[PDB]
């Protein structure tokens, strides 16, 4: 889980 | 997908409203610049810009229709290109200077504080003067920046269906550029010529990103963890 | 004034077609050294014909020698790559380096770090194939690479010639029966692929000036030295 | 100087 992945996943 | 149901004007409105703000650096004018501190300033700035860029990308029509894996790949490939085209845009009306932030406006002599960065500075400055001569408009800029996001990683991805949607969106952005130019009074020949002139500049933006990226993963040899992950994706 | 700007679109196409360089052969189970030997020797012979071809691109001869040198130094690997991708169009999954040197990605694995470039090249070839790129469009795109890739590292004459080539590409699409919308859509699609060709050249160049193995000629060495 | 010079003039 990359940081960019989480940030794109945040909601 | 709702992105393919947008009119041309609705596309421009979506992109304009999604624009990220212009951030300030920590530049203290009294502190004498060094290589470490200037790179510190650019690095801190870019790191804060990345957070806004990620939330801007979510608002580019079509982008969130892609899988998360694809969204990650496009941003990893395009992030420095996108930072660079924004820098070049806000620097248009400052000849011979790059407007990194409203309080950080640098010429090429100060770019020599970081050995090897002046070559990139000159290329950025040249791109900025190119935009100025063309009188690039804010509506055209946001189209170009959205093209960079969707285009720059689409060739390094069972699933052609993902690449097909991105191409249909990219086609919609082309229609929108032509639409902008036709409203500006340009003839048909002028419309196709300007469209080509603008997309060829994307080749020089790719070049600058690659040359810059090459130096950034040699500068590795204070950065935050997102930028480090962004940088490592190119190796 | 330059004679290139008076050419009609049919005159521009025929001149570019007539300027096309010849297809070259390579020498008649690859190691890493033998693989790079074949490719380096082939690229070296192609460079000589590329320079002749460049002299015949309308408007190129009107530039000074300094400007001609800069464009070719900036663009030479891009120009080799679009040539390779074009030849490989009808060979899905393979790169037609020469008529006697058709390779797949598995053979690309023989040289450590080339399979990444090979896959990008294959992807571009298949993109051109799915688009049904015509040879008349190809010679326009290759001339655009020559004139565009270094124009911003120096200009007015070059941008007028580039406009002429845009007019020519649109003329080719109109002649092919495409609507107005399909014309500008296709124009953009082709020009965006040029950004990927720039990327491939950059990544390839990065590798070529890391391995200093095979007997690269002095011309090829000076052409590589321009990117360091 | 440069071999590219001779090839562009010959
Ligand atoms: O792991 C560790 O220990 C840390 C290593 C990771 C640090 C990441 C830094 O991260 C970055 C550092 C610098 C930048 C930059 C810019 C920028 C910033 C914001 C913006 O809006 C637009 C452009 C502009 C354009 C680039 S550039 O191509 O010049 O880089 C260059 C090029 C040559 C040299 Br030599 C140096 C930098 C640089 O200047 C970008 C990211
Ligand atoms: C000393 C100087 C030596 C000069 C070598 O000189 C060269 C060596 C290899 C080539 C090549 C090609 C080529 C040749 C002819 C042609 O018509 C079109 C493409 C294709 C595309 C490049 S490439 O980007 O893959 O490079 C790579 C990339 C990664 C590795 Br690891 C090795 C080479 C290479 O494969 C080109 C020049």
């Amino acid at each position: 889980h990359k940081i960019l992945h989480r940030l794109l996943q945040d909601s | 997908s709702l992105a393919l149901s947008l009119t041309a004007d609705q596309m421009v409105s979506a992109l304009l409203d999604a624009e990220p703000p212009i951030l300030y650096s920590e530049y203290d004018p009294t502190r004498p610049f060094s290589e470490a501190s200037m790179m510190g300033l650019l690095t801190n700035l870019a790191d804060r810009e990345l957070v806004h860029m990620i939330n801007w990308a979510k608002r580019v029509p079509g982008f969130v229709d892609l899988t998360l894996h694809d969204q990650v790949h496009l941003l990893e490939c395009a992030w420095l290109e996108i930072l660079m085209i924004g820098l070049v845009w806000r620097s248009m009306e400052h000849p011979g200077k790059l407007l990194f932030a409203p309080n950080l406006l640098l010429d090429r002599n100060q770019g020599k504080c970081v050995e090897g960065m002046v070559e990139i500075f000159d290329m950025l400055l040249a791109t900025s003067s190119r935009f100025r001569m063309m009188n690039l408009q804010g509506e055209e800029f946001v189209c170009l920046k959205s093209i960079i996001l969707l285009n720059s990683g689409v060739y390094t991805f069972k699933s052609l269906e993902e690449k097909d949607h991105i191409h249909r969106v990219l086609d919609k952005i082309t229609d929108t550029l032509i639409h902008l130019m036709a409203k500006a009074g340009l003839t048909l020949q002028q419309q196709h010529q300007r469209l080509a002139q603008l997309l060829l500049i994307l080749s020089h933006i790719r070049h600058m990103s690659n040359k810059g990226m090459e130096h950034l993963y040699s500068m590795k040899c204070p950065l935050s963890d997102l930028l480090l992950e962004m940088l490592d994706a190119h190796r």
